């Protein structure tokens, strides 16, 4: 949800997203949530799962 | 046209003769090879697996 004033103003001036991290730090942070995905799941395979 | 439109080929043929027998009668005296060991390793980033 955004509000008009503010997309209006963002077209006007034509802004864009701009970065300046490396892909690899983004890949791994999703393969830390995978990981602590997949440790919650073996835990409760191993423990719960009934 | 005369022998004196020879002189730049003759300097050439001199030259090159020149080389020859300066090798052809120089000493052989092999060196000994050292400096010979495993330097050559490769590096990067590991592959680390999640799960």
């Amino acid at each position: 949800a955004v509000e008009l004033e503010q997309l209006a103003a963002y077209g006007l001036t034509g802004a864009y997203p701009r970065t300046n991290h490396s892909v690899d730090t983004i890949v791994k942070t999703v393969n830390n949530i995978s990981a602590t995905y997949s440790t919650i799941a073996q835990m409760l395979s191993t423990i719960d799962l009934d | 046209m005369a022998s004196t439109t020879r002189l730049v080929n003759d300097r050439k043929q001199l030259e090159q003769q020149v080389k020859d027998d300066a090798r052809i009668l120089a000493d052989a005296r092999g060196l000994n090879i050292t400096t010979v060991a495993n330097d050559s390793a490769t590096g990067g980033q590991a592959i680390r697996n999640v799960g």
